[PDB]
């Protein structure tokens, strides 16, 4: 309606609003940033922010709608409630000063409430970017414009949580994370409750593909699809295990690329649910296959931060990641061709404490539960991991069994 | 066991502690942990100090059982039963943990017994004979967790 | 906080310059003002024997809340527990005012050690030990004195 | 274990019996007679010398677990 | 379901074919049934949706006697019946169907196959009007347009007397008595609260139910024009006045007192 | 090992209960909202079967961990938590707060039981990385605990072998058998299997619900004073602020404006020179609300915030003193009583000597700042010295006019007579202000 400048309103609600916000105290300070964001995009001159009013108004709608089913009738008359309230009259000074007043300390904690929920983790910074495509503010304005999707609950100092704890300024690349995994989780659990684990992938993508995001997600054509599915690879492994690197997240990245093309190389010709390989659940359905030679992946790279220098030469010597998950191998060589170029050089007390760590992984790894099937050349790597770590741990007792005990005697 | 009137809330042994007096413990159906030994005592100690513990309120339940409703906390029905299941789930635990027969371990229990009695040597004064403070049941266990090691060093060739 | 630390730097500096003549050794770790430690020195017998080593913890809302003591030495004494907390009236959360400085309250408690209160006991038994039979009480004093307390200075 | 099972609760379930019945026509059908001794012995071992008295009573059916001097010559 | 989907997978040969033998074997074995239960009914409603042919009318009679939970009045044998049913899912889209197939004008045994659909979902919602959400989930039926059959000319009147005849059904659940009073007319309403002392008195809260069922049911009509609704308002109005003050403030009890003075409000306003 | 085995055979069932805590974080991070009974009606309400059945087993997992557990937590948890709560066998018809995080409530249950079963993992970690490891730096946070990283085994599957496979029977020509435990043996294949190459966990990212965060404005100002080097007010800006803000409603929006301001200026970064009007307009992009703030903001920079925020408040106070207005209306009726002749003659007497306009202002904001109301006589007592308790706060951070508050004023102006204090300090301020120009 034309009652009140309701653009007006919310552009002076704004600021109010983000200076309520709180992050975890040091991930990432962004108030004046979300300051300037929406301030840059809550305008009429471009369609894409008026749109993003249109909604946003809505949503103020639906929001205030539901928050105002509560209250007693005496307090929905709001000006009959100001009038008969003299001390904030004699704050505002004027009449019509103190009823915007009013609506503006209402609505100052529900946009707060409703900014505390899509700006999770920066996803506000895909629209202030520029030169971005058109599927990201398309599923952007997709998630926002879904009441029953994308729920917003109400509570009065507001915190917004992380949940990718993430760098300087990340701005996940799809245009929601959380609810997009959640939902995707929530739909793994309901698939692999329905069918058994041999239709598992044909029933999680065809239930994937029945929603109302996976048929927006399908119009899109191959490209979008693919860049996609790259970027949700980033951030689903940002947001399941945390890695504290950039290069390393690259060649983790890799080996969850190959992880999912091996499992589409799995099944023989379908053809029904591989005319989406490009598609969301093909990622879930990798990490739920493959889970443990992922986080043992995760734990070789933790412990041990060095060795991914010589995985910085491993693709660039053998051209991996194409058809199966090979970089635990080839990170198992790298740790054993480290330990077999030197023998002797730090000390045997630090390099006993650097067995005793890589004693339990790279003995998991060389196990026939670990590697369950695959290619014959995965299993020739392992048997030659098997052969180099037979060589360095018999050492390895050597040196624990008689060389500190005559460096003590 | 034979004055449990005057064990008027009293610091029972082996009980947990942060006080509580009493004996704040459950049904002994319940599928709790074991009730590993506290502080600072071996496990046979320990459970031999609940099994001596549990009879000596068998013996005092079946004089006056309303001593033994105000003494311990949760019930109000019947004692004997309930320390009857104690004396059971301390034989059971004795019976796994000592690498015996069940008859053997009987005999090790009348053994300690009989044992307590010869050992005449008296240094365990200084504390009160009433358990009425946390301090004097806990010299109480010392002293007697000394015995106890005392004999339990010298069985095998016994 | 950095409030509550700023006073208790500048307490702990006017301790160490005016000194006390029975409170030594101070050690505080910079990067935590909240906790002291140090050796109580008693002048008076029957705990002239030894020193008292002594942890005091302050809340970071100090002044507005007390600090609180505790001993990590062994002391035979009526109005100090097993664990080493000590009642101190002057310290106590419903007495507390805030302008009472650390130093009246180390004075305070030596002055308790030197001279036990029996009527406002931690140890009840060892205030009927005082009261009724003080002979048995400085014998056994002097005894705990010698085989836990700590070598004076 | 199973004898132990046995006297404290319920029916074994219609195959445990049978694994039974088949130590009962083992022991009756060798006289090698020193493995029920040591049947014995582990009963004994398990729960105690008054639970294999229980089972020397005069009609419980657990009696082939005994060899046949020591219950014909039982008071 | 799987074998019965293979039967009908393999298979001059009509369609009608089909159904012919399964109209035959469902009116053999509704006999036996007849005077001497539920897993033949639930089992022809999974091969008649699995055959996507119209029943009759008649075998709709048939159908929903078949269905009808008679002598299944205590909670434990719906608990034991759960377990076989367990996804609620599927069968609650095949019995929501089953719902808009007999939504046409014959329309009166339909009332009895919600207590199959109302013990597998979700408990009975206490919040107050306008709070949860419109007027299927508060009944329960989530799929069908039953509103503009609340307010239209009611020339059946045959579901009065079907539900003359089962009160004891109001014993098995709890959605039933809801989905019950957004069935009838409004001139045959204050019958239908006439009807219900006995089982207002085995639970004082229903009529909380009955006031947030009105509450639902004013506003969906329009403005009040002519005497005749009127008069079936106040004759409503008044069986409400007779059931508030028969019993007692008992009504009120364990701290309901608050949501029936906002659901009075709320019909008052 | 031996000693604390049977509780640690149960480290296996912590990622599924932390599962169930995240969910439950990220279903209900509300407050009094949660309209459950018991946990069977909750387990109930889900439509997704698949999911009840999940929670089902999850809460199975937990609560048969609780029913283990509730012995141990009373007396040798570090969560103090009261007895009404472990001394009973939880089922799936209890109460349902117990499985919801919290940290006050009836929520210390899983709590309590996550950080008991997390302390004693990081115990047994520390006694191996104590013994003969000597120093490890390995440590996983606990938003990413999966199954691998805590010590987990079966006692009849993993341990009856291993101890079975080092029991060595020994015969002499004598006629003996020895039974020996080789216990170098046993560490060896105990250690290298279970419980050596697992993290040491630190307490971080922990579900936890929050009950209500920190209002107490004093947050924003130590964060302001980390952030910037605050300096005071000017002179000559003091004269600013007051000449241009004689309207009521002018001095409430510029207050209005300013404590938006610091709350974004305490948990950010600020230019310590950059006049605050270029923030106000271009920074946070702020409209044109009134010029007249405006003309009062313009000889102000943001290292002036904490002292400009005081004179507005105290500005504020004090205009609702020479308006004969109810100038608090928040604060407790305790603190709200009248001094007596004999306290107020003295408090004149102080008053002819005084620096009121840092004094009346140091104790607005001391009234403001912690005499908020309801929940104010925690650490703030009605029976202490106003003195006292104002020197014990003015020897925290200012520098200001400190001999002169502790030689001459009154030592006994007993606190709970605190405002009354203020009004004829501020009144006085007000006839000297007004009554002379």
């Amino acid at each position: 309606s034309q009652f009140l400048d309701t653009t007006r309103l919310v552009q002076s609600c704004v600021q109010g609003a983000v200076g309520m916000l709180r992050d975890q105290n040091e991930s990432c300070a962004r108030n004046m940033r979300r300051v300037t964001i929406l301030l840059d995009l809550l305008n009429e001159d471009n369609t894409r922010n008026a749109s993003f009013l249109r909604e946003s108004k809505m949503r103020l709608h639906v929001l205030l709608n539901k928050q105002e089913e509560n209250q007693v009738r005496s307090l929905k008359e709001w000006v009959t409630r100001e009038a008969a309230n003299q001390d904030a009259l004699q704050e505002a000074g004027t009449f019509r000063h103190t009823l915007w007043k009013r609506v503006q300390d209402v609505v100052t904690p529900i946009l707060a409430s409703m900014i505390a929920h899509i700006d999770r983790d920066g996803n506000l910074e895909l629209l202030a970017q520029p030169d971005s495509p058109a599927w990201v503010q398309d599923l952007w304005m997709f998630i926002y414009s879904d009441i029953k999707f994308l729920n917003i609950s109400l509570v009065s100092f507001i915190l917004v949580q992380s949940h990718m704890n993430l760098l300087k300024d990340a701005y996940n690349a799809v245009p929601f994370s959380w609810r997009i995994r959640d939902y995707l989780e929530e739909l793994w659990v309901q698939a692999q409750y329905i069918t058994d684990t041999e239709g598992l992938s044909k029933k999680f993508v065809e239930i994937f593909q029945k929603t109302p995001l996976g048929v927006f997600l399908a119009q899109f054509p191959v490209a979008q699809q693919q860049k996609l599915l790259q970027s949700y690879l980033k951030d689903f492994l940002l947001l399941t295990m945390k890695v504290s690197s950039r290069e390393e997240l690259m060649f983790l990245q890799m080996a969850l690329w190959s992880c999912l093309r091996e499992l589409q190389e799995a099944s023989g010709t379908p053809d029904e649910t591989y005319k989406f390989p490009l598609s969301l659940p093909w990622v879930h359905l990798a990490f739920q296959h493959f889970r443990t030679r992922l986080q043992n992946f995760s734990r070789i790279l933790t412990i041990h931060p060095q060795v991914l220098s010589s995985l910085s030469q491993a693709a660039e010597k053998h051209s991996l990641a194409g058809c199966e998950m090979t970089l635990d191998a080839f990170a198992a060589m790298a740790c054993a061709e480290m330990l077999k170029g030197d023998l002797l050089k730090p000390s045997p007390k630090a390099w006993l404490q650097l067995v005793k760590n890589l004693s339990t992984p790279l003995e998991l790894v060389c196990s026939e539960g670990y590697l369950c099937d695959s290619g014959s050349m995965t299993r020739s790597v392992i048997q030659e991991v098997r052969a180099l770590w037979n060589r360095i741990f018999s050492i390895a007792l050597f040196v624990e069994h008689v060389l500190l005990g005559t460096e003590s005697h | 066991a034979f004055y449990p009137v005057n064990m008027a809330n009293a610091f029972l042994p082996t009980m947990p502690e942060d006080t509580q007096t009493g004996h704040v413990l459950g049904s002994p159906q319940s599928s709790g942990v074991a009730e590993v030994s506290d502080r600072g005592q071996s496990p046979v100690v320990f459970i031999l100090t609940r099994l001596l513990t549990h009879l000596a309120m068998l013996v005092g339940a079946t004089h006056n059982p309303q001593a033994l409703t105000v003494i311990i906390k949760p019930w109000v029905q019947d004692p004997q039963g309930f320390l009857q299941q104690h004396i059971q789930r301390d034989l059971e635990q004795l019976t796994k943990m000592l690498g015996r027969s069940a008859d053997e371990t009987i005999h090790v229990v009348h053994l300690i017994l009989s044992s307590l009695l010869r050992v005449q040597s008296h240094g365990v004064l200084n504390f009160n004979a009433e358990l009425s403070t946390k301090g004097c049941r806990n010299n109480w266990e010392k002293h007697f967790e000394t015995l106890l090691l005392r004999e339990l060093k010298h069985l095998d060739k016994n | 906080s950095m409030a509550a630390s700023r006073r208790l730097m500048k307490e702990l500096e006017e301790i160490r310059k005016s000194g006390m003549k029975n409170f030594r050794n101070i050690q505080v770790d910079e990067a935590n003002l909240l906790t002291w430690q140090g050796l109580i020195v008693p002048d008076n017998p029957p705990y002239d024997k030894g020193a008292f080593r002594i942890e005091i913890n302050f809340p970071a809302e100090y002044p507005f809340k007390p600090p609180k003591i505790t001993f990590k030495t062994k002391i035979y004494h009526p109005n100090i527990d097993e664990k080493g907390q000590v009642c101190l009236p002057v310290i106590s959360a419903e007495n507390w005012k805030p302008a009472t400085k650390t130093d009246q309250v180390i004075q305070s408690l030596i002055a308790l050690v030197n001279d036990p209160q029996p009527e406002h006991p931690l140890r009840a038994d060892l205030a009927e030990e005082y009261s009724k039979d003080r002979k048995k009480f400085s014998k056994n004093a002097e005894e705990f004195t010698k085989k836990y307390g700590e070598k004076r200075p | 274990d199973f004898l132990s099972e046995l006297q404290e609760g319920s029916e074994l379930a219609e195959d445990k019996r049978r694994f039974l019945k088949h130590v009962e026509e083992f022991c009756t059908r060798v006289n090698n007679d020193w493995h029920r001794v040591y049947l014995v012995r582990k009963l004994s071992s398990q729960r105690g010398m008054e639970f294999v008295q229980s089972f020397s009573k005069q009609g419980h059916p657990c009696q082939w677990v005994f060899p046949r001097k020591v219950i014909a010559q039982q008071k | 379901m799987t074998q019965f989907l293979q039967f009908y997978s393999v298979v001059q040969y009509e369609e009608k074919e089909v159904w012919t033998n399964l109209w035959e074997h469902v009116k053999k074995q509704m006999a036996p049934f007849l005077e001497g239960k539920l897993t033949l009914g639930l089992s022809i409603l999974f091969m008649v949706e699995a055959a996507e042919f119209t029943v009759p009318k008649k075998d709709l009679d048939s159908l929903c006697y078949l269905l009808i939970p008679s002598a299944g009045s205590p909670e434990a044998l719906h608990s034991d019946l759960s377990p076989v049913l367990r996804i609620r899912q599927r069968w609650r889209i095949y019995l929501t169907n089953l719902c808009l197939r007999c939504i046409d004008e014959r329309c009166d045994r339909w009332l009895g196959i919600l207590p199959l659909l109302h013990t597998c979902m979700q408990k009975s919602p206490p919040k107050k009007n306008s709070k949860s959400q419109p007027e299927d989930t508060w009944a329960g039926l989530e799929g069908i347009s039953f509103s503009e059959f609340r307010d239209k000319a009611p020339t059946r009147s045959q579901p009065l007397q079907f539900m003359q005849s089962k009160m004891a059904l109001l014993r098995v659940d709890e959605y039933l008595f809801r989905s019950w009073l957004s069935v009838v007319p409004l001139e045959s309403l204050s019958s239908y609260l006439e009807n219900s002392i006995d089982y207002l008195s085995d639970v004082p809260v229903r009529v909380l139910d009955c006031l947030q069922g009105i509450s639902y049911r004013l506003p969906g009509l329009r403005k009040i024009s002519n005497q005749n609704m009127k008069k079936d308002v106040e004759n409503v109005f008044k069986m409400l006045m007779h059931l508030v003050d028969i019993y007692q403030h008992r009504i009120f009890g364990e701290n309901l007192l608050q949501i029936y003075l906002t659901e009075c409000l709320t019909l008052h306003e | 090992f031996l000693q604390k085995e049977a509780e640690l055979r149960l480290v296996k069932f912590l990622p599924e209960i932390l599962a169930l805590q995240r969910d439950l974080v990220k279903q209900f991070q509300n407050v009094s909202r949660v309209e459950y009974s018991s946990i069977r009606g909750f387990i109930h309400s889900h439509s997704s079967d698949g999911l009840r059945k999940l929670l089902h087993d999850r809460i199975t997992i937990f609560l048969s961990t609780w029913n283990a557990l509730r012995r141990s937590l009373e007396t040798n948890g570090e969560i103090k938590l009261p007895k009404d709560y472990c001394c009973s066998d939880l089922d799936l018809d209890a109460e349902f707060e117990v499985i919801l995080p919290r940290r006050q409530g009836l929520g210390l249950c899983g709590t309590a039981l996550v950080s008991y079963l997390i302390s004693l993992h990081n115990n047994m970690v520390y006694t191996v990385q104590k013994f003969s490891n000597e120093d490890n730096s390995y440590s996983v946070d606990i938003s990413e605990v999966a199954d691998l990283h805590v010590i987990s085994y079966e006692v009849e599957r993993d341990l009856n072998p291993l101890i079975l496979s080092n029991c060595q029977y020994q015969v002499q020509q004598g006629g003996e058998t020895s039974q020996e435990f080789d216990l170098e043996k046993i560490q060896r294949q105990i250690s290298s299997r279970f419980l050596q190459g697992k993290p040491r966990l630190t307490l971080k990212g922990i579900p936890t619900l929050v009950y209500r965060r920190d209002w107490n404005y004093e947050h924003l100002f130590m964060d302001i004073k980390n952030k910037m080097a605050q300096s005071s007010l000017p002179n000559l800006a003091i004269s600013t602020i007051s000449g241009q803000l004689q309207s009521y409603s002018d001095a409430c929006e510029a207050l209005s404006i300013i404590e938006i301001t610091l709350g974004f200026l305490s948990t950010a970064g600020g230019d310590p020179g950059m006049d605050l009007n270029v923030y106000i307009e271009e920074v946070l992009r702020m409209c044109d609300q009134t010029a007249q703030v405006l003309k009062a903001f313009s000889r102000c920079q943001l290292r002036h915030i904490i002292a400009l925020w005081q004179f507005l408040s105290a500005h504020k106070s004090e205009q609702r003193l020479r308006l004969n207005k109810e100038l608090f209306r928040e604060i407790d009726v305790q603190y709200k009583e009248e001094l007596s002749t004999q306290h107020q003659r003295l408090l004149g007497t102080f008053l002819n000597e005084a620096g009121l306009d840092a004094f009346l202002l140091e104790l607005h904001e001391m009234i403001v700042l912690k005499l908020k109301g309801p929940r104010a006589a925690n650490s703030f007592n009605p029976n202490w010295s106003l003195k006292d308790t104002l020197v014990s706060y003015m020897e925290t951070k200012d520098s200001d006019i400190l001999s002169e508050v502790e030689s001459q004023f009154p030592e006994e102006i007993l606190m709970s007579s605190c405002i009354s204090v203020w009004k004829i300090a501020a009144t006085r301020k007000w006839d000297r202000q007004s009554r002379g120009g």
